RNA sequence: UAUAAUGGGUCAGCGACUUAUAUUCAGUAGCGAGGUUAACCGUAUAGGGGAGCCGUAGAGAAAUCGAGUCUUAAUAGGGCG
RNA sequence: GAACCCACUGUCGUUGAAAAGCCAGGGGAUGACUUGUGGAUAGGGGUGAAAGGCUAAUCAAGCCUGGUGAUAGCUGGUUCUCCCCGAAAGCUAUUUAGGUAGCGCCUCGGACGAAUACCAUAGGGGGUAGAGCACUGUUUCGGCACCGAUGCAAACUCCGAAUACCUAUGAGUACUAUCCGGGAGACAGACUGCGGGUGCUAACGUCCGUAGUCAAGAG
RNA sequence: AUAGCACUCUGCAAACACGAAAGUGGACGUAUAGGGUGUGAUGCCUGCCCGGUGCUGGAAGGUUAAUUGAUGGGGUUAGCGUAAGCGAAGCUCUUGAUCGAAGCCCCAGUAAACGGCGCCUAAGGUAGCGAAAUUCCUUGUCGGG
RNA sequence: GAUGCAGUGUACCCGCGGCUAGACGGAAAGACCCCGUGAACCUUUACUGCAGCUUGACACUGAACUUUGAUUGAGGUUCUAACUCUGUCCCGUGAUCCGGGACGAGGACCGUGUCUGGUGGGUAGUUUGACUGGGGCGGUCUCCUCCUAAAGAGUAACGGAGGAGUACGAAGGUGCGCUCAGCGUGGUCGGAAAUCACGCGUAGAGUAUAAAGGCAAAAGCGCGCUUAACUGCGAGACCCACAAGUCGAGCAGGUACGAAAGUAGGUCUUAGUGAUCCGGUGGUUCUGUAUGGAAGGGCCAUCGCUCAACGGAUAAAAG
């Protein structure tokens, strides 16, 4: 049968040229007691981590 | 019964990076330290956490100056 | 203990900080000068 | 598969963004050097979609600047960018 | 593990990594900026059938623009190409 | 107290004559008695003077068939030949501790080439071995909290190596180092020497660091 | 298990049990009878506690489910105005005024109901018995054999 | 814990009757103990659901005469036509069922359908953590400081010894200025120990908090003015399996202090904490299913309950 891919992890990676891109995490609630440097530098997207990147495609096999 | 001991904290990884004759480039850090242990000469920056970085490209060097026997640590052009 | 706190713009842009006070030593709100990056330039913010 | 021995998982500790855009799925792009395979001077979408390089149910394309092209184009009701529109122009095409 | 740890009284015959579909990589062959048909028709491995799929361009959540694009007041700086 | 109905003691039998018996004793024996024939109650139900007893040699949920090739991080097994290379029993996380995942270690292909290693020379930080009382604490003897002498310390230091580690230049000897990708196994270790915690300066004891061997290696 | 004893329910289309219903047993019976529960011939008898839980009765004092829907807010639509940037019906999305029984809270009785019987509580063992199917120290101390 | 290994002693080959000291003898993949994110049955003030019981709203459900409360719904007294009878009589019918007719006793009650509150081990499905010199009981589970730790980093034990789940619009920024603590002499009710003057030696003082490393340009102490406890960034480095964490020159805009060079992207530093999903709030030259709106969604900022078994099985759970 088709595989299947799984959504969970299509609504977290999107497809870049020669990767997968993201957002980082500690954005959500508590954001007071952060520092304004945290907040500015780990608002954004990064790369998939190559640790991972095998993961990512088992995970998403048509992206 | 039971002990009341066994915590300890995690690692912080202290100590120094670039030794006497190496070579730096601007920005690179020198030594981590909880205190002054080193002191910033010629060319060298100091951070909030007392860590010492190199602000110019060159070599790095050790010395002893001073009143106080202050060790400094400096970088040359 | 120390209660979250915010404070408004007064040129209305909607900008705001957050901050942390207490109360019982601070009965009374707070007025500050700060920057505001909607209109780029120093104006007060009170609390809320 | 991303069973990780029970630690939540990396697609599951990072959060979920965007959204999906309905008209892209129905926007086209078409690269300059395609329209050789177009037959006959006239480009436009319903060429296009007879030359079979933009999907029947697309309802508009854009040309954009890859390739090389060494005839004269007329094209219609499609969108050019800069550089698509200045090769058209030096090959002898024209816009509308 | 000679172990006083497990299994086998002996012989003959039977007894365990497969099948379908999808995908990734490697070898090999055709064609090559192109490659290729599915169902189906066809006194039928031929021939016909171009709907569709992959490649040929990225950036951005998106509108949008496009060898550039996102961020920003910034033709600064930075990220992805 | 016979028949009949029972089953309190003992011997024998335990691949028995018998998948519950024989022999010698024993209890009831006109009653809430024993018994033939036919019938009623069906499984989370029936019946039970009540033991979780009985319900076709089966009962803390009968039997047959079907879902069905249930699931099992567990145990066992896995069949012809030759050549090359060759591990690990660690770190991190886990309702995790005899499972799994990432990194570390093995193999194959591709892109590269000394950019790598041994040794010599040059530069560089240290707070351990030892030693010491100048801080902290503790110890003994004498003279006015103080002075002189004397001794001790993982969590004391006026001092302080040998090694180990980082960088730079170089001879000689070695296909080394680096990147991308295909395939894994492994995450129960053991003894010995050295520096140590724990234990009794006990254990073929237990827990770390470091080197050799076994594991996977005969003579 | 048993005769005997006691508590409690049942006024007949009885209580209770079986069943999905129709219906059936109870019973072709009728409180001197039928069901449930505990104790267990007979003699002497059967102490205190209603604090807790349960059952029975009363109270109408506070709390509110469905239902019901007074207000308040929002979207869209009309019409004047070079120019303000305004905002009506209708349709429609929200909010939750009031009303609205029990249960719960409260008072009292009940122990041959469950249950309890050491300065403090609801009250701290009456008759009787006792190294006793109940005693750890225990082969408790004394008399008989 | 040896018929089979080493040394050494003894012993010609093979039956029959008897015996059970050994062959860790045969028999049943240990029932005792532990484990598996196995099973079954039972209990309950473990979690969750249902049957049963109970409360009220609407429908079946009607008529007449009347009373009282905050137009309105709450009652009282009668009636019969819906409806009830496991009551009598007649017929089908030679029938203790059933149906129809007549009467009698009740009657808008009772009971039934939908909705709804309470109760509910009667019944059903499940849950009830890990480490551990066996398991249980006890203790512990996240972060910070010192030793173990063998002079770079790192390094275990139910090893030794202590802290944390905050505080501060000044306890932040800047300009200027000042040094502690301890002893020796004299003085009021003030002396072991209050305030004041001089002199001696010397950091033993202090640094919001545990300890370590530090602190004279004092990082210790005081006054004036202020909000840089800013916005947009960021060359280059440390640390790390990932998720994460940490330092930072330098550019643009708006500032505070200073005559000026200039300093300031919170506090001497190292603990003072929680990923993701869902939900709330402000902004938004994003999107918004025929079109224009709106609802909803996305982006930036932010908030709340819980996950201390502190990488957090489903934010619901014992024997």
């Amino acid at each position: 049968a088709k595989l299947k891919t799984r959504r969970g992890a299509a609504k977290r990676f999107k497809a870049t040229a020669n990767g997968f891109k993201r957002k980082q995490a500690f954005k959500r609630h508590i954001l007071t007691k952060k520092s304004a440097k945290r907040i500015r530098q780990l608002r954004g997207c990064v790369m998939v981590h190559v640790s991972d990147v095998a993961s990512v495609r088992r995970m998403c096999p048509y992206i | 019964g039971s002990t009341k001991n066994g915590r300890d904290s995690n690692p912080k990884m202290l100590g120094v990076k670039v030794y006497g004759g190496q070579t730096v480039t601007a920005g690179n850090i020198i030594v981590r330290q909880r205190g002054t242990e080193f002191h910033a000469g010629a060319n060298v920056g100091m951070g909030r956490d007392h860590t010492l970085f190199a602000t110019a490209d060159g070599v790095v060097k050790f010395e002893v100056k001073g009143q106080f026997g202050r060790r400094y640590v400096k970088v040359e052009t | 203990m120390r209660d979250k706190i915010r404070l408004v713009s007064s040129a209305g842009t909607g900008y705001f900080y957050t901050t942390t006070k207490n109360k019982r030593t601070m009965p009374e709100k707070m007025e500050i000068k700060k920057f505001d990056p909607k209109i780029r330039q120093h104006v007060i913010f009170k609390e809320a | 598969p991303g069973f990780e021995g029970g630690q939540t998982a990396i697609y599951r500790r990072l959060p979920k963004f965007g959204f999906t855009s309905q008209i892209a799925l129905k926007t086209a792009e078409v690269r300059l050097s395609e329209l050789s395979k177009v037959e006959g001077d006239i480009v436009s979408l319903e060429t296009l979609k007879a030359a079979n390089v933009v999907r029947r149910d697309q309802i508009r394309a854009r040309i954009v600047l890859s390739g090389e092209i060494t005839r004269a184009f007329t094209v219609q009701g499609v969108a050019l960018t800069k550089g698509a529109k200045a090769a058209i122009e030096a090959a002898g095409g024209k816009v509308e």
